[PDB]
């Protein structure tokens, strides 16, 4: 698979993972969805609507 | 054909992978924490008080201090010499671009990093008049780049570059913000970070070869992609000296003075405070401590550790770091004396200055290509076949000793009756090409009166 | 937030200001019944190592 | 005769087999992990902190650093050939090829591989106009290849090469991405991988001999195929020093300080915590430790090891390495006296300078024969029989004591009244053949005035 | 002490080559800044030399 690199699958995965890593930081920071214990608060935690 | 997009990612991989190897070499010149440097006898909470060691910093500086070009020298095309031909000649053309680019400054940095990491890269590119306006637009821009920012794949069947990538990080070093791909007939740039690319600014070029030249430090034909000058030999004594220095530093905090014991005398009889386990003492001079004693009570002490014992190892290890690196012994403070005669310097220096001369020889091979590339870009067509035989001319790497050169040169020239013609006496006094070209004007202005 | 014969895009959706405060837009801010945030965005800091 | 596609595989087996032999010597010029270098006294966890020892690289550089070819000598029935620029003396045509190829760079690498492994190979060909972008197309492509990339079978009856193969590994060092096979009358190459991925290109050539010449490091005739310069004595003293340097480093991590002890007070009497076997002593200066010592206690310490006791053994190993290599003592010991005068420098360098001149004598015969073979390949006719008498000329290996040479050359020439003719004074000063022609022109342009 | 004009040069060697190195690099700032000073006060454009 790595010799052939069909459909540029290897190069495509690198971009697709980098997007997922970025989107996970936003879901963590905004709505707290999977936030690691190290993150102090998340935006959705606010006491006002 | 090859796809530029696939190739951009393919080279970003090989580059951003290769950074992990060369990080090890940088740690010696920046004196970063290496685990192996840390002296084992130091107590675990005290291990943070590191000792750093400067042999690699000293060695790469001592070489890169001594390299500069006096100029370029090119064969006579026809007739006797180009030499008195001045600003019309091909040697002064190539020196004009060197001055205009300030390569006299930044080639010294390129030489330095070629000795740190084992390679650096010269990029040739005609300037775009729409950016970087502090340039002469008639002159080809020449830029030297570290292997932390440019990467190039040599074909091993030839020794040419196949393709290369220059990529530059944001100010915090966390992200690539722009990348440039060089190909044998074109150059391309993408202008924003990797999650946010935009269509490339693209240019052809006529050179039919990649406009990047690898400056590479090498010792053998076998060193096919270059080699860091900071050898494993020199790394090992850099880390060994750090282990000694930390163990001696810890010893100076913990054992350089005796530890004092009293046996047999009861804590209650000493009047020691039962909650805190200790008692105050005024301990000014000539106080005598009188104890009730009994039970065979007496005082005795553990001796100090001699810090001389560690110093004997450091004196021996400096004598190793000198002999491995080839620095003069005074550079590592270890000589029995200073020099005391004009050639007694040349003796101590001789082990280093022959090394510096071979670095000049091996990097000469890069610049003598860089100027062929820059010529072919500016003029187009075939390069005048004299240029394949140029040599770079370099400063004599030893310390200048003008007063001892003087009485020799004058004894050879003998007011024109002597063994050598005037201009070889100027070469021998070590005046640079660029200087002799003005000094020949001053000679005419003097010979006008006699 | 739009004027005349209503040809133009509505001002905050051009990333224009509302009442002197700038607008930020994105396609993945909404979750559940919450669809945006207003506040003092100077109260966020973030960092990335290496 | 053998079908060439059969012969390449037979050669590639012999070439692959050779690598495992020459890899032994490699492990001393690079300070690789050698198991015999590891000092035995350090415990099995500290064995990772390898010492490395620089003598072999110091020696093999200190020879190759001194070598440089300055030109060629060819005699004739005219008694002298006029110096006459770049071609009319045939020696200047050879020197023209010696710069159109950068052999001034590739030789000073190639001799280093020729000393390390014991051999290197000079390859001659006409340039390929489809591939060789960066050469004058009319000069012969003369180039050096290390024994890690070229192998040649030499017939013991004649010392001629029978055939030779040059095989290039890919960028990962694994697959052979091309092979070039040289026969007596023909050069052949397979271009993409092992002749699996392409059919061979071919070219006939006008020779009786394979167009490859071995540079070989021969100490005596009995080195029928040449041998490594890193001699068994230097390997011995290098590994011996590596063991003693590790045992000293391990001592400084464990035992450069006393180990303190008390007897006659059970752990409960010290208030030692039962789970951890310790109590936090109040470590500051000038405390006095009070104990009951209820058995009739006493204090003792094991001694530190004297690190001087390793150091004055390392002295003897450096002094051995000096005597075996013949390097000036000042290359290896900082405690050896720095020579005060030019005569004392001729004394100290003498042991090395003679050995460098042997390498000049022995490698000269390789380059000399390569030029004769290049002459047949370029010009197609038989060689003028004067070329069999040709000889190389090399840089004076000794340090340039210019102020001593100038007063001597001035005394001998004595403004034309003296012993020597002008030209002998120029060679006694050590000016190259290349500079001598500049001397000619600059003298005429001075005698034009007087 | 270094007793001679030669032993002076031997002792000073490292410091001297380190200062020549700084002078090359700091020269690169003033060689630049004087072009801006000229281009500001004299106006127009930089004379090529």
């Amino acid at each position: 698979t790595v010799r052939a690199n069909p459909a540029n699958y290897l190069g495509t995965m690198r971009t697709k993972v980098a997007t997922a890593i970025a989107m996970a930081f936003d879901n963590a920071a905004l709505h707290g969805t999977n936030a690691p214990s190290a993150f102090q608060g998340y935006l959705d935690q606010s006491n006002k609507t | 054909s090859i796809d530029p997009e696939k190739l951009r990612d393919q080279l970003l991989d090989a580059f951003e992978n290769k950074q992990n190897e060369l990080k090890s070499s940088k740690a010696y010149y920046d004196a970063e924490r290496r685990p192996d440097a840390i002296g084992l006898a130091v107590p675990l909470d005290m291990r943070k008080y590191l000792a750093h060691v400067g042999y690699p910093r000293t060695y790469v500086d001592a070489i890169a201090e001594r390299q500069e070009l006096e100029g370029f020298r090119i064969p006579s095309a026809n007739g006797e010499e180009p030499e008195s031909g001045g600003e019309n000649d091909p040697a002064s053309e190539l020196w004009d671009w060197w001055q205009a680019n300030n390569l006299d400054i930044e080639a010294t940095l390129g030489h330095t990093d070629a000795l740190i990491y084992g390679t650096a890269y010269i990029t040739i590119s005609m300037p775009d008049p729409e950016v970087d306006f502090d340039v002469d637009p008639e002159v080809p821009l020449i830029r030297v780049e570290p292997p932390t920012a440019l990467y190039a794949e040599v074909d091993p069947r030839t020794r040419k570059v196949l393709y290369a990538i220059r990529a530059i990080y944001g100010a915090d070093g966390n992200e690539i913000v722009s990348a440039t791909l060089y190909l044998p007939d074109t150059t391309m740039t993408w202008l924003r970070a990797e999650g946010e690319w935009e269509a490339p600014t693209s240019t052809p070029h006529g050179l039919e070869m990649v406009p990047v030249i690898p400056i590479s430090n090498r010792t053998r034909l076998s060193d096919l992609y270059g080699t860091s000058e900071i050898s494993p030999e020199l790394r090992s004594v850099t880390d060994a000296a750090a282990q000694i220095l930390m163990n001696m530093q810890g010893t100076a905090n913990l054992m350089a003075i005796p530890q004092r014991l009293i046996f047999g005398a009861k804590p209650e009889e000493l009047g020691i405070n039962a909650e805190t386990g200790q008692r105050m003492f005024d301990a000014y001079m000539a106080r005598i401590l009188a104890f009730e004693g009994g039970e065979g009570a007496h005082a005795e002490q553990f001796s100090a550790a001699e810090l001389r014992n560690f110093v004997d190892a450091l004196d021996a290890l400096d004598r190793k770091a000198a002999s491995y690196s080839g620095l003069p012994p005074q550079y590592l403070s270890s000589s029995s004396d200073n020099p005391a005669s004009a050639e007694a310097i040349k003796a101590a220096e001789s082990r280093l200055v022959k090394k510096v001369e071979r670095k000049n020889k091996i990097f000469g091979g890069a610049w003598e290509q860089a100027m062929r590339l820059a010529y072919k870009m500016v003029k187009g067509g075939d390069i005048p076949t004299e240029y394949y035989r140029m040599e770079t001319v370099w400063r004599d790497p030893s310390t200048p000793t003008y007063a001892a050169k003087a009485d020799a040169a004058a004894k050879l020239f003998a007011n024109g009756a002597g063994l050598i013609p005037r201009e070889r006496g100027w070469v021998d006094m070590g005046y640079t090409i660029v200087e002799r070209e003005q000094m020949r004007q001053w000679l005419e202005q003097d010979q006008k009166q006699g | 937030f739009v004027e005349s014969t209503y040809e133009s895009l509505t001002t905050p959706f051009r990333e224009g200001r509302i009442l002197g405060r700038p607008t930020i837009l994105s396609d993945h801010v909404a979750e559940g019944d919450v669809v945006g945030y207003a506040g003092d965005f100077s109260q966020i800091i973030w960092g990335q190592v290496g």
